[PDB]
């Protein structure tokens, strides 16, 4: 799943 | 003009991979940083980069590994790499415990504080955010 | 003399004030473009018009899916930063 | 099919961030006269990026301020490439 | 796909903002010179196709204005977007005659989703103006 | 004589 850095 | 890059060695490549941070800071574990180190080990070793992959380093790890890599002779290296993978802000990135300037980082290798890279060029990818704006694109 | 802040080079993933996208099982889109463009390109172009490509790959070709609308079909372009004073050609 | 609203953006910043820009009191900016005359010299021939390149180089090894003020006397400059650009550009 | 396309019928607009002479009660100095560069650059654009359109001592209300209204045009036959910004400046600000204006502000505009006759099209900004109080000492 | 903007 996509995820902010 | 282009660079010099035939000196004997290209270079250090220095990967900083952060993946797991002290609950001090509220951090999310960066689930999939770990491909992201290992692509970038493969990409430059066959750019005929020496690679150092260090993972999980403090606020205090990461500058000391810093001047400790700007102090080295780079005399016969072509150019020098630096890779940042963690959280940041606008201008910041984190260690483990907290948060690091990047400008105290990449001051390390101006050409006045390190003349084995001076004309040479010094090369920091920084996967972090810079915010908390998202774009929500435009249909072309 | 030269400019002490002159011959570095700043290739970020995102572009200033904004979040970076990072998938948990491919790992940040950047690095998977910027990795894929080094591979195919450092052989054939010059550094920035490889971080170029890596621009268009992260642009076109990535949007966020996530549970959370707020989250959800988001895009990112990289921000390549360059005070560079020659061209760079890993070959 | 979405592009981000950020792209296909370029500045070109005279000076790196925080730091003064510097301007010739007759002959103009040291950035804008070296950005004229290399466009000039290579509009025609190199993608933009590398023009802006050779403006960096121009900027950073032909000028070298001068004052009589000591504080201000013998400093030096280097311009700042900011590129969301996704694609080469070529004005020819 | 991977060079911008620049056979539309015109190159596009090239706007040329010339802030010379400041009011005094903002301390700040004329900007000697900038005239030729204000003339370099309209000769510069010109033998490259650009519509040139030069503007001088503009206040930052009329910095805003401009920009809004050239961004409500048509752009549709253009290929390209140029904007150069002759001013004194700060860190992300530019001054119009009478205070600061964020560039933030004047780039989003132009923006994909705001002028959408210039989506995936090049908008270049060129800034002459200070971003800091810094100084490059240099080293030999 | 070079001035700072």
């Amino acid at each position: 799943v996509d995820k902010v850095d | 003009n282009s660079y010099k890059m035939d000196y004997p060695e290209m270079g250090l490549c220095i990967i900083i991979n952060n993946k797991n941070f002290h609950k001090s800071t509220g951090m999310t574990s960066r689930s999939g940083t770990d491909v992201d180190a290992a692509n970038l080990r493969e990409t430059f070793r066959n750019l005929k980069y020496e690679v150092r992959n260090k993972n999980d380093l403090t606020r205090e790890e990461i500058v000391e590994l810093m001047r400790d890599v700007s102090k080295e002779d780079h005399s016969k290296r072509s150019s020098f790499v630096c890779v940042l993978l963690s959280h940041g802000e606008e201008g910041i990135i984190f260690g483990t415990n907290g948060p690091v300037d990047l400008k105290k980082i990449t001051n390390f290798f101006r050409g006045d504080r390190c003349r084995s890279l001076t004309g040479k060029p010094k090369l920091f990818i920084i996967q972090a955010c810079r915010g908390t704006e998202l774009d929500c694109g435009i249909e072309t | 003399k030269i400019p002490v802040e002159a011959d570095f080079l700043y290739a970020y993933s995102t572009a200033p004030g904004y979040y970076s996208w990072r998938n948990s099982k491919d790992g940040s889109w950047f690095i998977q473009s910027l990795c894929a463009m080094l591979k195919q390109y450092a052989d054939k172009l010059e550094f920035m018009h490889i971080l170029t490509r890596v621009n268009r790959k992260v642009a076109t070709e990535f949007e966020s899916f996530s549970f959370d609308a707020t989250f959800h079909a988001k895009k990112q372009i990289p921000c390549i930063v360059s005070m560079l004073t020659k061209e760079l050609y890993f070959y």
